[PDB]
RNA sequence: CCGAGCCUGGUGAUAGCUGGUUGUCCAAGAUAGAAUCUUAGUUCAACUUUAAAUUUGCCCACAGAACCAAAUCCCCUU
């Protein structure tokens, strides 16, 4: 019976230390544990994607809340900030909505003004002056 | 059965076989076994060349 | 728990020099050693001999300078704060909790020669202000005020 | 109450699907892109006779480079330095 | 896995870098063997790189202990009472230098 | 030769620092692990 | 700040504002697990990574009169 | 729990025994002794395994042919069965034909 | 097998400083290899967990279980050794800190079934452990009040933080 | 457990059939067909893999492929 395995313990414990916080026989029985530690890790890998998506959705929801607080709608806010050429992302928009309410009100006012300027240009349809905040800074 | 600067041997073989090929001959130099390999059959020319060099 | 001095890898002089250099301060070595020597250690070693200079001057100088310098910083930053508020802020900054926290994370406990381990908070506070006093004697009021700013306003 | 026989999206009886406005708009957008593609392919610069041989040199040379690599495949060199370097695995202080 | 491991918040040791930066590495202990083939890279690091590292980091005390051992090791003591023995067993001198620099840059 | 000078410089040859010529010892393939187990080819 | 804020389009002029920061730590992340599994096909891979990281302390934000 | 709870007794080995200190001696007797002897006859072991490698089936056939006569009855029967089985396996089973 | 209880009885403490609490006495006792099921003995021990010595003795004396009689004997001899050897002052000044049952060394016997079938019977044995602590029984934990419930709810509401932001 | 008792041996019987086949990591990798007591298999071919040698390989311009639709074959340029 030469060449037997002598560190099977250490292999079992390598799996069990990650199995330790589960519920039921799968916290100590190697067969049951290893069939679930694999399923845990595979989720730790997909949950990265899901975490990114959920954080973005949370930002959008908070931004919509603040925008509706100022009487504006989220598409209007985002689109008109882009048109005004401020490239703050949704994360910092939510951060400003929560922690910097006056700055967020200023941003909402700017977006509302840009929307009104867009409406004015659309109705005019001619060659009236473009609008103060509708001006585009060009780079070369 | 090469002793000494087998890299010198490689240079000599390259610049002697280049006119006969156009391109530089593809070679492998082994220093452990003091040997030099050339891709292609050049046994007669190399034997005559080494005779004329004196070996 | 046992003191780092009793733990195996240790060299007191090297530790002192590294303390000074990592704090970026040109301490004087004898002054730093006397600022780490306390009276409890002196009495305990005298008893052990039965079977030199303490902290007091350096500690008092460092304490007085810390009071004065923190008071000046605080009343120049907040000129509308009254004497009671300024004194309470100064006492909080030179208080036991803050000073022992800072000394422990600056590895003053490891170099502290005392009688008991862990070092009593009063002993730690006294040794910390003795280090301040040694720095004041070594580098000058401006540099040691920079030190005080850096390690107490940050608190 | 309402079940589709067999599988929904295969077979003789299928669950009906209907065209949405945004799907129609998506198809129309792609239609416009490819109509512009039709135009920009509809104006050619040269003719076949004018282009008959304008790249032969470059194409030939590229193939020669490919051939040169595929023929230069060969084993690498071997070194006294490496073989005697393996002796350091017992390089002790003293 | 997060749920099966601890967690903490981003922090510094003592508001580090507000007034000045203080290097948080305090002591490096090198256990190295004179005759062990596992300690070849450590021996070469002690030969060529340890002195320049010591000069570049006057705030770190480096103890080097040459004793018979099968696994050379490094103990990293930081200002906040940390400790990091890392195995330098069968590592090249560049790898050991990289590890030591990473320890110096760690908090 | 230069090789023998390198030997003079280098540590002593013993039974502890011997190596096969690279390429002479093709590794054995045995049916264990994910890639080579299961149906074992 | 309180009572006013300045908006770049999209970036504010460097003559107008400075951010001063300090590199204070260079570290590694905690080990991250990448496990892939496909069932009934014997598909299973595990990898452990440690992304490098840099801790920066924002020291100062300064503005200058330039509007 | 299949692991010892205590360290095993030390395994001291004397690297400088007679046998170790003189291992390898006279293995060049052929080329240093005018080829009067051979390492193959330096080998000591079973009479059917001196200077001959073989696989298992070849070893079994060789042993039966050389010492099959003065062999115990049950061992000889086992050897015959072994040879029969090995013949079948090597000549009819495997992946490569 | 393991028999650590009987040495827990033999731990010795250093002398006590004249200004610290009296360190109530601890006495360990156990009966090994009792012909009785560990589950049922557990029921009896959980019954007498945390009682006074006399209260446990009364309840056991009027319970209807072989285990009850055995545990009563063990408690009586534990009280005897307590105030005979561990310097307990008053034989009533003791309460049951711990009371558990452990599996013992059993035996296998065949159980002839029908056809040609058989079953393996177990001659079940069990252990009983008990720890007696000097002092009156600790007061039972009072039930939670609505004041406590409201306080905890308010602590949670005030411990809320804004998640996933600065 | 007699459509032919039981035990030992030949016997590790044989099984194109079912079941199983144990460390880590990377890479290439998907099925025209023909015979066959053969269609639950196998041999050749096809496809796939590796290592070597060499030079053209895919897409295709026009012109060119029979009398009694979509397309394809061929094919220089590119
Ligand atoms: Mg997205
Ligand atoms: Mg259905
Ligand atoms: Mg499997
Ligand atoms: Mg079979
Ligand atoms: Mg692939
Ligand atoms: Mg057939
Ligand atoms: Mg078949």
């Amino acid at each position: 019976l030469r060449n037997r395995v002598t560190d099977r313990y250490f292999r079992i414990q390598e799996v069990l230390k990650h199995a330790r916080h589960f519920r039921g026989r799968k916290n100590r029985c190697y067969r049951l544990a290893v069939r679930t530690v694999i399923r845990a890790f595979v989720k730790c890998t997909k949950a990265r994607y899901l975490k990114k998506k959920n954080m973005r959705t949370l930002w959008i929801n908070r931004i919509t809340a603040a925008s509706q607080e100022h009487g504006l709608k989220y598409p209007a806010l985002i689109g008109n900030l882009v048109k005004c050429q401020v490239e703050l992302n949704r994360k910092v928009l939510a951060d400003l909505a929560i922690y910097e309410p006056k700055t967020f009100k200023s941003l909402a006012a700017l977006a509302s003004r840009r929307r009104h300027e867009g409406f004015a240009a659309a109705l005019g349809d001619g060659k009236e002056p473009e609008g103060i905040f509708s001006r585009v800074v060009q780079y070369h | 059965k090469v002793e000494g600067d087998i890299w010198a041997l490689q240079k000599d073989v390259e610049d002697f076989l280049s006119p006969l090929l156009g391109k530089t001959p593809v070679t492998q130099v082994n220093e452990v076994t003091g040997t030099l390999r050339i891709k292609g059959y050049f046994d007669q020319e190399l034997k005559a060349w080494l005779l004329e060099k004196g070996f | 728990p046992v003191r780092r001095s009793e733990k195996p890898n240790w060299d007191y002089h090297a530790e002192i020099q590294a303390f000074g250099h990592r704090l970026q301060e040109n301490f004087s070595l004898d002054l730093l050693k006397t600022a780490f020597v306390n009276s409890c250690y002196i009495k305990s070693e005298e008893a052990k001999r039965q079977q030199l200079k303490s902290n007091q001057e350096l500690s008092e100088q460092g304490t007085s300078f810390s009071q004065t310098c923190l008071t000046q910083f605080l009343e120049d930053e907040y000129p509308d704060m009254p004497t009671e508020g300024i004194k309470n802020l100064v006492d909080f900054l030179t208080g036991e909790e803050v000073v022992c926290h800072v000394a422990r994370n600056l590895a003053v406990e490891q170099l502290t020669l005392s009688e008991e381990f862990p070092v009593p908070p009063a002993v730690l506070q006294q040794t910390f202000f003795a280090v301040i006093g040694a720095l004041l004697q070594s580098s000058g009021p401006e540099r040691t005020a920079l030190f005080i700013r850096d390690f107490l306003i940050t608190q | 109450r309402g079940r589709i026989p067999g599988r929904q999206w295969i077979g003789k009886h299928r669950r009906p699907r209907f065209v949405s406005l945004r799907a129609k708009q998506n198809m129309i957008r792609r239609l416009e892109i490819e109509a512009e593609n039709h135009y920009w392919l509809s104006m050619p610069y040269m003719t076949r006779e004018q282009e008959r041989g304008h790249a032969a040199v470059r194409r030939r040379e590229a193939f020669e480079a490919i051939k040169a690599a595929a023929t230069s495949k060969f084993p690498p060199h071997r070194f006294i330095a490496d073989q005697l370097d393996h002796l350091n695995v017992t390089k002790k202080w003293s | 896995t997060a749920r099966g491991t601890p967690s903490r918040f981003l922090a510094s040791v003592l508001h580090n870098g507000l007034g000045r930066y203080v290097q948080q590495l305090q002591r490096l202990s090198f256990s190295v063997s004179r005759d062990g083939a596992s300690s070849r890279g450590a021996r070469e690091f002690v030969e060529r790189e340890v002195i320049d590292f010591a000069r570049r980091n006057p705030g770190v005390v480096i103890y080097v202990n040459s004793r018979p051992c099968c696994v050379p090791r490094v103990v990293a003591e930081y200002l906040n009472g940390a400790v990091r023995e890392e195995s330098i067993h069968c590592k090249s001198v560049e790898e050991i230098s990289t590890l030591v620099q990473k320890l110096a840059d760690q908090s | 030769a230069r090789a023998l000078d390198l030997l003079r410089g280098l540590p002593r040859v013993s039974l502890a620092n011997l190596k096969p010529n690279p390429g002479s010892k093709k590794p054995e393939r045995r049916p264990r692990g994910r890639r080579r187990g299961r149906k074992c080819g | 700040a309180d009572n006013f804020t300045l908006l770049g389009k999209p970036l504010l002029g460097k003559d107008l504002v400075r951010v001063e920061a300090t590199v204070i730590e260079k570290t590694e992340s905690w080990p991250r697990i990448i496990m892939r599994f496909r069932k009934r096909k014997n598909f299973k891979k595990k990898r452990i990574v440690t992304t490098p990281q840099t801790v920066l302390r924002i020291n100062s934000i300064e503005i200058a009169p330039c509007l | 729990i299949g692991i010892r709870l205590t360290l095993p007794p030390p395994k001291v080995v004397d690297r400088w025994n007679e046998k170790r200190a003189m291992f390898g001696v006279y293995d060049n007797i052929g080329i240093l002794g005018n080829f009067e002897k051979h390492p193959k006859e330096l080998i000591r072991g079973p009479i059917w395994l001196r200077g001959w490698k073989g696989n298992e089936l070849q070893r079994c056939i060789r042993k039966r042919k050389m010492v099959g006569s003065r062999m115990f009855a049950d061992d000889l029967h086992n050897l015959n069965k072994r040879i029969r089985y090995l013949y079948k396996h090597f000549n009819r089973h495997g992946k490569f034909r | 097998i393991s028999r650590k209880w009987e040495k827990k009885n033999k731990i010795v403490y250093p002398p006590q400083l004249p200004g610290e609490p009296r360190r109530p006495a601890e006495i360990y006792h156990c009966r090994r290899q009792i012909k009785y099921s560990k589950d049922k003995m557990w029921y009896l021990a959980k019954l007498i967990r945390g009682m006074s010595i006399d209260q446990a003795l009364a309840q056991l004396e009027f319970n209807d279980k072989k285990g009850a009689k055995i545990i009563k004997e063990v408690l009586l001899e534990a009280q005897d050794m307590a105030v005979r050897d561990h310097n307990v002052e008053f034989r009533s000044n003791l309460y049951i800190a711990e009371s558990t049952s452990g599996r013992g060394q059993c035996l296998k016997r065949i159980r002839y079934h029908g056809r040609g079938r058989f079953g393996i019977m177990e001659k079940v044995y069990c252990h009983y452990f008990v720890k007696l602590v000097e002092g009156p029984p600790p007061p039972p934990e009072p039930p939670k009040t609505a004041v406590a419930h409201a306080k905890e709810y308010i602590q949670q509401l005030r411990s809320r933080t804004i998640v996933h932001t600065l």
